This record gives structure tokens, sequence and C-alpha cells, in this order.
């Protein structure tokens, strides 16, 4: 029908996971062991999401999710957690060694031993999809397995489905904050490999969302588990026009048609809003034109770099729940209007619009938000920029010094790897730079008078 | 579901294995019956990354314990948790090295080490899933040090890409236990460079001042001291053995905590440590145990890190922490110390945040540094060996096992290669190799 | 588009006197656009002295609801202009402003 098919990649990929498939099963009613509590027409009906589950035996459902990573710490927790009795056994698929933070035990070695034993699993969900849109990854950038596996698995996706869907989502490096000291070549072995594959891929940033749990959400602790469960709200705002119906639903396709004006400028930068804390949402108004408005704040970004440093290309901006077509066409006119939130000079048409009429619906166990609508926004731009000059500059004092490369040597990797890598990082500096120009036109040289 | 295998060697590579294994007994439920009694369902989970299931609610440890001495052997198993060790799994002789660093490497140990390793390839050969191998013992020492560095060299023969990790005690900074320490020191050093992945620089008078200093007690002894040090080989591998919020593997670390082939000896630490009259007051949190760990005299090694540069250094937390803490943290004491680092390797962290705490308390961490600073260590041992060397001290006690001049000669020359190295590390700039150049003419002919 | 020019044609064995098509689609639209004027322009080839008439959502001068709007658009206006009878431009921006202005309607709904 419109089927889609996650791989949660890595140990942020799973730890994702976890969180988006609570909330894939609750917008439902479907419990943590795959079970409709009640149904009006068991054998059929409505089941809009088949799209998300395959049904079984007397109408349990079966998720289409992929976990994996080289470790049975992180998948065995989804083996014995709260719903191990919900996912497929063979679909929580691990490997006898992880990956170091490293590439190339991915690439070439410990992600290459398993890798068609994942691609027969994914071909087994494939064919059961009756109306394959494609394939999600989720992962980060600076992971090992994040970083090492993705990279291999989209080198497979793409010449065996190729027209199909290919999306990445994406935990993309912070600016200040890290994790590890090998995230910079983590990153950029990647998109060496990977972004000649992605249709669209989707982006965030941990210290930006740490910001809108100690401003917005006003949180004074965020664990993973509640930085992660936001994040649901993101793929749930972008997958609900597959999942209930509307007015103005946008498919996996649309995203890329209207985001990309170009096919190595598909990485979009989300944020989603309202986000508010439990005394907030008293006081607020919370209204279609306020929520816009938080929506371009460049505080209120889910990946930390000030959209105001770049200038803005595209643009897509889906509003769910309480929601009126004239009322969102008065925040875009708005927002339109104010020339000083930044477009390029040749920008015609930026924008991607969409209305889905099922509400925002959050997670039992916290102190939280009950809005009635809510946005979900992803911006392309020349700010991304920003924070390919620092991996510009992360990369260069490392590898000069040829500092940790023979760790990524001894487990299957070229040193022209990582040398072209950053030869398409050069390129990348300036695929962002011949768009931010203003269109005028001319050549040549010149030092007199016409007149 | 990844297994661990570990080696008990000489005196102090076994008293602190005594201690350990009492310490990783316990975080796994398991009375010293050599059965488990615990208080989780994961204690057992991973009961299996240290311990052989033997039958009927029975563990044996995956530990090979390794002597020319017979003495702290019957004190292993006369001693607290000593029914739990196989009877197999002790392989020792009766004659000692008697502290020679050669007589263990080249004479008796030698003699001893392939019996030794039908001990390691049973235990090899029935973890199939096996990550890597650990040792404890004395860098100065004669046994843990000249017998566990040609075990370990033939341990990675048979074992060539599993992790291999060295838990050392050093040699003393202002007076000797051992005259000899500086010769074992730096034999030692040219079998291991070439054979360990992780290498661990322990100091005793650290121990000392931090048991007198952060403890606040006069008399601590090896027990306090064996305790000290398992928070860290403990700390090391908890993120394997028990679920986080980043899980980490000990390769994981290896691989961060590494830049080049030979730059992998360490500074270790822990917090948060507290007086018994003080545990009252002091506060329970990551600013205070980052900066608990990121003390220089918090540092459990030779060396004042602020004479150095951090090249690498890792932080595994243990217990249920904020991650934007953890991480604000790490920014933070990397943005107030800046000029203690390489600054060629920016931002110079790894980080791991196991869930689950140490016993009955609320959270610790685990600091693994790589400060420039441990030259100041093999500058010591440099230095000192030179003056025994250039008069022929000691040397015919190490002839006298066969070893001949050019193995004394290359073993320095290697060392001070390694520190000659850490001078090229030091204070380094991001500089690129060029050299000065003047213009030409335009006057073309 | 031949399985329903399949089912066009059982429509038009059940009209007496074809008058012709009425079509409601959008322009900014992918297959309102695309497929749509495929439909047109191969109607046109079998049914050429019938009248084929066109209700378009048209693109509005303030706004935009997606972005592939011009291209769409203009290759659509490309093949109605040559083979269609009435092309009646219908837009949001004053749909919008009549249910605002005319009618007092705080918040007009598609509805
Ligand atoms: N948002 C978020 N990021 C995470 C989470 N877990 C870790 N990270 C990030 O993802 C990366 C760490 O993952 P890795 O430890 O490399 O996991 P991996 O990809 O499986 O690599 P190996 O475990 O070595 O196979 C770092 O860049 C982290 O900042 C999580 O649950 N949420
Ligand atoms: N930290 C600590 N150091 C000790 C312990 N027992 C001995 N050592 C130290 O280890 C060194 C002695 O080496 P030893 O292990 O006896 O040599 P070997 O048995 O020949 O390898 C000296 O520095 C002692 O202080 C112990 O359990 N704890
Ligand atoms: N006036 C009107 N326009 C609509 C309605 N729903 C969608 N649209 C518009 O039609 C366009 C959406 O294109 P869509 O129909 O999704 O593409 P298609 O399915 O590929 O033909 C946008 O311009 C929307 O504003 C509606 O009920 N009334
Ligand atoms: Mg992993």
């Amino acid at each position: 029908m419109r089927e889609c098919i996650s791989i949660h990649v890595g140990q942020a990929g799973v730890q994702i996971g976890n969180a988006c498939w609570e909330l894939y099963c609750l917008e439902h009613g479907i419990q943590p062991d795959g079970q409709m509590p009640s149904d009006k027409t068991i054998g059929g009906g409505d089941d809009s999401f088949n799209t998300f589950f395959s049904e079984t035996g007397a109408g349990k459902h079966v998720p289409r999710a992929v976990f994996v990573d080289l470790e049975p710490t992180v998948i065995d927790e989804v083996r014995t957690g709260t719903y191990r009795q919900l996912f497929h056994p063979e679909q929580l698929i691990t490997g006898k060694e992880d990956a170091a933070n490293n590439y190339a035990r991915g690439h070439y070695t410990i992600g290459k031993e398993i890798i068609d034993l994942v691609l027969d699993r994914i071909r087994k969900l494939a064919d059961q999809c009756t109306g394959l849109q494609g394939f999600l990854v989720f992962h980060s950038f600076g992971g090992g397995t994040g970083s090492g596996f993705t990279s291999l698995l989209m080198e497979r996706l793409s010449v065996d489905y190729g027209k199909k869907s290919k999306l990445e989502f994406s935990i993309y490096p912070a600016p200040q904050v890290s994790t590890a000291v090998v995230e910079p070549y983590n990153s950029i072995l990647t998109t060496h490999t990977t972004l000649e594959h992605s249709d669209c891929a989707f982006m965030v940033d941990n210290e930006a969302i740490y910001d809108i749990c100690r401003r917005n959400l006003d949180i004074e602790r965020p664990t993973y588990t509640n930085l992660n469960r936001l994040i649901s709200q993101i793929v749930s705002s972008i997958t609900a026009s597959l999942r209930f119906d509307g007015a103005l639903n946008v498919d996996l396709t649309e995203f890329q048609t209207n985001l990309v004006p170009y096919p190595r400028i598909h990485f979009p930068l989300a944020t989603y809003a309202p986000v508010i804390s439990a005394e907030k949402a008293y006081h607020e108004q919370l209204s279609v034109a306020e929520i816009t408005n938080a929506c371009f704040e460049p505080a209120n970004q889910m990946v930390k770099c000030d959209p105001r440093h770049g200038k803005y290309m595209a643009c897509c901006l889906l509003y769910r729940g309480d929601v009126v077509p004239k009322d969102v066409n008065a925040a875009i006119a708005t927002i339109k209007t104010k020339r000083s939130i930044q477009f390029v000079d040749w920008c015609p048409t930026g924008f991607k619009v969409g209305i889905n009429y099922q509400p925002p619906t959050v997670v039992p166990g916290g102190d939280l938000a009950k809005v009635q609508r809510a946005v979900c926004m992803l911006s392309n731009t020349t700010a991304i920029a920003e924070a390919w000059a620092r991996l510009d500059h992360k990369f260069d004092l490392m590898y000069a010094k040829r500092a940790f490369v023979h760790w990524y040597v001894g487990e299957g990797m070229e040193e022209g790897e990582f040398s072209e890598a950053r030869e398409d990082m050069a390129a990348l500096e300036k695929d962002y730079e011949e768009v931010g120009v203003d269109s005028v036109e001319g050549e040549g040289e010149e030092e007199g008078e016409e007149y | 579901m990844r297994e661990i295998v570990h080696i008990q060697a000489g005196q102090c590579g076994n008293q602190i294995g005594a201690k350990f294994w009492e310490v990783i007994s316990d975080e796994h439920g398991i009375d010293p019956t050599g059965s488990y009694h615990g208080d989780s369902d994961l204690q057992l989970e991973r009961i299996n990354v240290y311990y052989n299931e033997a039958a009927g609610n029975k563990y044996v440890p995956r530990a090979i314990l390794v002597d020319l001495e017979p003495g702290t052997m019957d004190s292993v198993r006369s001693g607290p948790f000593g029914q739990i060790f196989r009877p197999d799994n002790f392989v020792f002789g009766q004659s000692g090295a008697g502290n020679n660093w050669a007589k263990g490497h080249y004479t008796e140990g030698a003699e001893l080490v392939d019996s030794v390793l039908d001990v390691v390839r049973k235990e090899s050969e029935s973890c199939d899933c096996l990550q890597g191998f650990q040792l404890t013992h004395s860098l100065g020492g004669g046994t843990g040090s000249g017998m566990g560095t040609l075990l370990i060299s033939k341990i990675r023969e048979e074992y060539p890409d599993r992790i291999m990790n060295t838990f050392s005690v050093v040699p003393s900074p202002k007076v000797s236990d051992t005259v000899v320490e500086p010769y074992n020191a730096t034999l030692s050093v040219h079998q291991l460079v070439e054979n360990t992945d992780e290498t661990y620089c322990i100091d005793n008078e650290a121990l000392y001042d931090i048991c007198f200093r952060t403890l606040k007690l006069t008399t601590p002894t090896y027990g306090d001291l064996n305790h000290l040090v398992s928070a860290t080989m403990s700390g090391v591998t908890t993120c394997l053995r028990f679920p986080g919020q980043l899980n980490a593997d000990l390769r994981k670390l290896a691989v961060n905590m590494v830049p080049f082939p030979r730059l992998h000896f360490f500074m270790p630490g822990f917090a948060p440590l507290t007086s018994r009259g003080s545990q009252q007051y002091r506060a329970l949190t990551v600013p205070e145990l980052t900066q608990q760990m990121f003390d220089a005299k918090n540092m459990m090694a030779a060396c004042d890190p602020r004479h150095g540069r951090y090249l690498t250094v890792a932080a595994v937390f243990r217990g249920r922490m904020s991650m934007k803490e953890v991480d604000e943290q790490m920014l933070n004491v990397q943005n107030k110390n800046s000029s203690y680092f390489v600054e060629w390797i920016p931002n110079n962290v790894k980080t791991a945040v196991c869930d689950i705490p140490p016993r009955g308390l609320k959270m610790s961490a685990t600091f693994i540094g790589n400060s420039t600073a441990i030259q100041e260590l093999f500058k010591r041992i440099s230095e000192q060996f030179t003056a025994m060397f250039r008069r022929k001290a000691f040397l015919h006690w190490y002839t006298g096992e066969g070893m001949d001049e050019m193995e004394f000669t290359e073993a320095e020359s290697n060392m001070n290669d390694l520190v000659s190295e850490y001078q090229q590390y030091q204070d380094a700039t991001a500089d690129e190799q060029g050299e000065f150049e003047e213009e030409g003419e335009e006057d073309e002919a």
C-alpha cells in the first residue's frame, strides 16, 4: 500500500529506535506486545497503519523495524526490555564484535560479515511490502557502527531497490559538546560514501536538543531518554500523512522533490514546535502564527547553527492537529514578508506546506504538554556551511599529523580514503558557496568605457 | 556474549588480582563459595564476561595465576575467595625469579610458559566470543614483569588482533622497593610496547598520597590500595558488563585513547574519594566527579599533569546521569584548562556512561588519561638505568642469565626513543614542515 | 493511464450524446498536473470534437504550498493550451480572502 521500513544503525540508532517505537505503537492504541486491544474489523478495516506494521494471527501487529549494533548489550535491551514481545526475533540482529567508534571495522571487516544476513531479512520485509516506498536509516555521523554500517547498507540498498526513496536520519555534529575523540573522522568517511545515495537526509544535534530541554521544556536533567523522547515527535510529524487522514498530506517522496534544489544539497536541518514546560503551556496562546514564529527562532533550531549566518533556499513546514489552511497561509505570508528572515536572491518558491488532521500525542511518564496542534520544520540553508567549516578545521589538524589513522588501516581501509573524503569536503564547502551567491550575470575582465 | 581473560602474574599482579576478584565477585552477586546469591537478573545476564558457568549454579573465574614462587598462591587459596579458583588454573614454579627480570624472561619463567599456555588455550577455545586479554603485574618486579611479558608476547602470537590491556605498578619515585627496578622496568618496556594495546601506569606513592589526602587515612595497607585500584579495572569494564547511555567495549576506549602506535601509556584516576568523616558533606554531583578526576593531585600516577599536555582522555561514568551534565562538565573542564591539551587533537575526550553504580553508593567515575607528563617517569628510569649501566652495576646478575650487552643497549635505546618521541608530541604546534625561501627575478632575458 | 482511458470509454459508451469533459485538479500538484496533462493530451486524440474543460487550482501570488509549483504549472500550461477548450483559474489566495472578507469567516477551512 504505502509501506516504510526503518533500520536502526548502531547504539544511537538503536537508543532512538526504542523511543520511536513506543510512540508508533501508542498512536494507534497498539500495546507493548503488539496487541490491538479493541478492533472494529478483525481481519480488515482501519488499520490505516499497515504502512508501519504487518498483521499476523488474530490481529497481532509485527512492526516494520530493524535493530543492529555489533553489541548484544544494546540489542538484548530490546529483547529483554518493556517491548520484547512486540518486535520480531530475527529483526533484533547482532554481530560478534562492536565497532570501537571506528569506520573500517564496519565497512571492510565485521559489518562486512553481517551485511548479507541483514540485507536478507530486509529482502523478506521488502517483498511483503505491496507498496514499498523505500527505507529510512537512523544513525549518528560520529558513531562507529553509525559511520561504518550505514555506509555499507546504502551502498547495498541503492542498487538493490534503486528508485525507491533513500533516506537517512542522522545525529549531526555538535559545535562545542563532544562524545568521542574520533567523531570528525567517522562523519567525513560517511559523507564521502553515502551522500551519493540518500535523496534526502534529515538532521538534528544533541547540543540544540539539550538547549530545548533546558530552556523550552524547562528540564533540569536531560537523560538520553528525555532527549530521544522528543525526537519521536519529529518522525511522528513527518510520518503522519502515511498513518492518518487530513487535508494536504505529504508522502516520503515529496520532501525530496521540494527540499532539494541540487542532489548534493539534501541535508535539511529539523525543528519542531511548540515546546514548553508544564508551567508555560497554561499561559501561552499557542496559535498557528505563534508556533510558526517559534519555529524560525534561531535558539529553537534542532541543529545548532543560527540560520541567520546562512540564507534559506527551501523549506518544508508541515502542520498537525488543530490547524486551518488560511491560518497557515497567514503565517507563511508573515515569515515571507519579513524578508529579513533571509532567502537567496534566486528563490522563486521556497516552501512546502501540509495539513494532517490527527493531533500530537505524548508518552506516558512525564510532566508533558498535551497540545492540540504542532509544526515540524526542515530548513535548507547555507548555515550548514558554518558546521562544514568546523569539520574542515577539526580534520586537518589530526590528519596532517596523521593522528589515529592506523586504527582505520588495520581494519581494512585505504589512506587515500580519508584523503578522498576530505577532497569531497573541499567540494562540499564550494557546492554550498556556489548557492549562497546572488543571481547576477557576467564574466571576464575590463578596465575601459563603453559610453 | 563477549568474554575477557585475565592473568595474575607475580606477587603484586596476583595480590591485586585477589582483591580485584573480590570486588568483581560482589558486583555479579557471587558468594565466595563460587555460587551466585545475588540481587539482580542483570548480574547474571553478564556473569559470562568474567566467569565460566560450571554445573549446578557454579561459577569459576577466567583467571590464570602465574608465578615462580608458590607463596602468594598458598595465600590466595587460604585467602578470601580462595575456593573459587579452580586448581588447574594455578600454574606456578618453586624456584623464583629472585627479582631478576631476566631470570623470569630467559631462565625459569621461560621453562614454565608453555605449560601456562595450555591453561590459556583451554580457556580461549571455550569462549567463542573472546574479545581480549588482561594482565596485572609489577613493572619493577622480576616475575609479573619478566615472565608476564614473554607470556604476553606469546599470547599476542596466538591471539593476534584481540585487545591487550596491562595494569602495571611502576617503580617508586624517591626510594626503591627493589633495587633493580630501573633495569626491570626498562627491559619490560621493550617487550610490552610491541605487544600491548593499553598500558596503565599506577604509582603506589600516589595511592599512598590519595589515601592520606582524599580518604584521610594514615595507615593504608595493600587491601585499601588494591581496592582503590580495582575501581579502574572494574570501571574500564563496566560499560561492557552492564547497560548504559553510552555502552563501551574495551576497543572502543583504546581506539579513542591511542593516537599513534606506541603512545599508549596512561595516567589513571577515580572519583569520588572522600574520608569517612566527610562523605556526609561533599556533594554527589557530576562537576564534583569531573573536577575530582581532573585534579592534578588526584592522579594515580607518578606525574603532575600540569607538567604535560593531554593527548587524549577517556571518562567512564557509573550511575544515573544527565547526559547534558556529563557533556557540559567535559566542555567546561576543557574550556578552563585548554593549555594542558594537545591543540592539534581538538576535543580530547571520550565518554562512556554505565547505568550501574558501585556497590551501595550513588555514583562514580573512572579516568584513563594520556598526558605527555608520563615522560617524566621514563626520563627517570632512563637516567637511573644509565647510572647503573655505564658502570656494569648489577649487570653480572642478568648477563649471568645469558643476556647479551646488546639486549640492555637496545632496550635503553628503545626507551630513549620513546622519550625522544614524547618530547616531539609535547607542546607541539600544527606545523607543516616548510623552510625559508626568497624572491627571484622578473628581468627575463 | 490506459486502465483509466478504458473506464473513460466505458463511461463514453454510456452517454447517448457525450457532451465532453470536466476536470477538477491542481496545477501545483504532481498527479493533477502531470498525470492530468497526460490524460488531457490523450483524450484529445480520441475525442476530437467534444469539449474538454478544466477547473484548476492555480499558484497564488503571496505564498506557495509546493516548491516545484512553477515547473508543474508551466509544464502543465504547455499541454493545456493546445488540448483544452476552457481553463477556469481557481486560486486559494482569493478563496481564503473571500471566506475572510465577504463571509466574515474568522478561520476558513478547505471545507
Ligand atoms: N541523540 C543521541 N545520540 C546518541 C545516543 N547514544 C549515543 N549518541 C551519539 O552517537 C554517537 C555514539 O555512538 P557509538 O558509541 O559510536 O555507537 P556505534 O555506532 O554502535 O559504534 P560502536 O558501538 O563502536 O559500534 C556519538 O556521536 C554520540 O553523540 C543516543 O541515544 N541519543
Ligand atoms: N599496589 C600494590 N603494590 C604491591 C603489592 N604487593 C607488592 N606490590 C609492589 O610490587 C612491587 C614488587 O614486585 P613483585 O610483584 O614482588 O615482583 P615479582 O613478583 O617478581 O614480579 C613493589 O613495588 C611492591 O610495592 C600489592 O598488593 N599492591
Ligand atoms: N483548494 C484546494 N486545494 C487543495 C486541497 N487539498 C489540496 N490542495 C492543493 O493542491 C496542492 C496539493 O497537491 P496534491 O494534490 O497533493 O498532488 P497530487 O496528488 O500529486 O496531484 C496544493 O496546492 C494544495 O493547496 C483542497 O481540498 N482544496
Ligand atoms: Mg556499536
